[PDB]
């Protein structure tokens, strides 16, 4: 029983809309285009927020011959630590970083940043796939049909799916408060006041 | 916004040239090679044989 | 999956309205032009507030020969520092500044002001694009059809989108209360009270 | 993307009303006259209250050959400080100032007053333009059609616009309580308790 595929997700979205399942995706003669665009848009909307499975740490960026930083096509957000660079303030603009404080598009040295990428469908994990599918189906039905009872049922299912996805994310990636900013290499032992008293 | 529906009872009323705002909604726009009958509705026309 | 483009945004607005998708954007024969107009209007409405990605600090402004300050066609707001300029306070009027204390349109030297710019669709970051898309879709649907339950649904989606956008902005920019007004260079270490106790 | 113009404003008002957008303003064959009169009236109603972008400080007024103070025709209100002049109580009456305490229309010397002016549409800033447009649209629809759902939608939009306009005004005008009456030149430093404890 392998992981969910794109065709299975499209079939689930159509079924939640209330139509008959479709055979394939290629050269379809049905709603495959609408299902595909809905799934892609919801995937992008979920990914652009930034989670633990699509974020890189302390990645180096290299400038071009004109001292200008150009991002890739699928870079959603770029964060620069303030304390490390007290004289430079950057904000993403289109596909180039912008030196907000000095009002320049040029830099003096390479940077160490942490960026969030948007991933293709094939590379997503299972819980992300589930949440994406359910949210896309709800959005498509709400925009297309607009009935009442179907909207209620989709609302309940979406709430349950969001709860499950958030719980899975947090138990996988073990967020903590003592460690503080994650860019610091872990000095924490998280010793357990619940065990060693005997 | 009420999401509400009707139905077309019969398809056996043929073609009309009137503007769309004065017709019976039953009436069609273009009919070719159909044989509308009251015993089985709309169907493809019978074939033509050779002698 | 790249960042949202103009054609994708237009198709999304049309789909939210509930009408079939379009093929391109040039030489079309539908409501795509009205969707474009609504997108531009909502973009202007959102950008005229002043956020992290479209504000320039410490910017220096230059005067013309007749001792006047002229602004570009896409400048939304300017702020001068009261502490830095005690005897002169300015308020924007059209494309020129007015020294409201001295009742003159003429200044004596140059100014160092903070400037907010209205940007084109290309330079906008992802979260701003998403918020703009949803808001424009809701407004256009209300303007065209005029339902109430549809407005309720679009209000729910807009509230969710605004929450996501605000969270993204406050995670990106890293605002603070200790630092005070940001025109002063950061002397704060924000030394962490939590970890370094072992 | 320049600022909003009169034609865009009337198009927006008509769109809020629910009609088809109109092309021009001159020799129109639609609701252009009603939309224009609503926009002008709402602009005057908003401007007569007195804000930070249309107020002149310590302006000097000059009497005529008969010791009469004649105002311009677009002067909304005139305020004279009581402490400075302890023997005259002046109130506006039509276009000339009246001495309430002494029951005379004649003065003895020129005055230093704070007066408010009504600005033309061209000179207004962006937030004022936005708020004026939305309020005018709501008023016209309410007085012309009078339906229910349209009224509630316009109510929500107007509430949001008012919130945005007020926030923009306050952050642009940095009102304070320690400074006291703004007529005094700033002796304040607003020494922040947030910063200098290290």
């Amino acid at each position: 029983a392998a992981r969910t595929s794109f065709l299975d997700a499209v079939n689930r979205v159509l079924q939640m809309l209330g139509e008959a399942p479709v055979n394939s995706l290629q050269g379809q003669f049905g709603l495959a285009k609408q299902a595909e665009v809905a799934l892609n848009d919801v995937s992008r909307t979920i990914q652009t927020e930034g989670w633990s499975f699509n974020t890189d740490l302390e990645k180096k960026l290299e400038r071009n011959s004109s001292n200008e930083i150009e991002l890739s096509s699928n870079v959603s957000r770029v964060v620069v630590d303030n304390l490390e660079y007290p004289d430079i303030d950057v904000v993403q603009r289109g596909d180039k970083l912008y030196d907000r404080k000095n009002n320049r598009y040029t830099f003096d040295e390479d940077l160490i940043v942490d960026m969030t990428t948007i991933l293709e469908w094939d590379l997503l994990p299972e819980h992300a796939r589930q949440y994406i599918t359910i949210k896309a189906g709800r959005q498509l039905q709400e925009a297309i049909i607009g009935s009442a009872e179907l909207t209620k049922l989709n609302l309940t299912q979406e709430v349950e799916a969001r709860s499950a996805f958030l719980e899975e994310e947090t138990t996988k990636s073990e967020h903590s408060m003592l460690r503080g900013h994650l860019n610091r290499t872990s000095p924490v032992n998280t010793y357990i006041p619940s065990r060693t008293l005997e | 916004m009420p999401l509400i529906s009707s139905s077309i009872p019969n398809l056996i009323n043929g073609v009309s040239q009137q503007p769309a705002a004065l017709r019976l909604a039953s009436q069609a726009e273009e009919v070719i090679n159909c044989m509308p009958s009251p015993v089985e509705g709309l169907k493809k026309r019978p074939p033509m044989q050779h002698i």
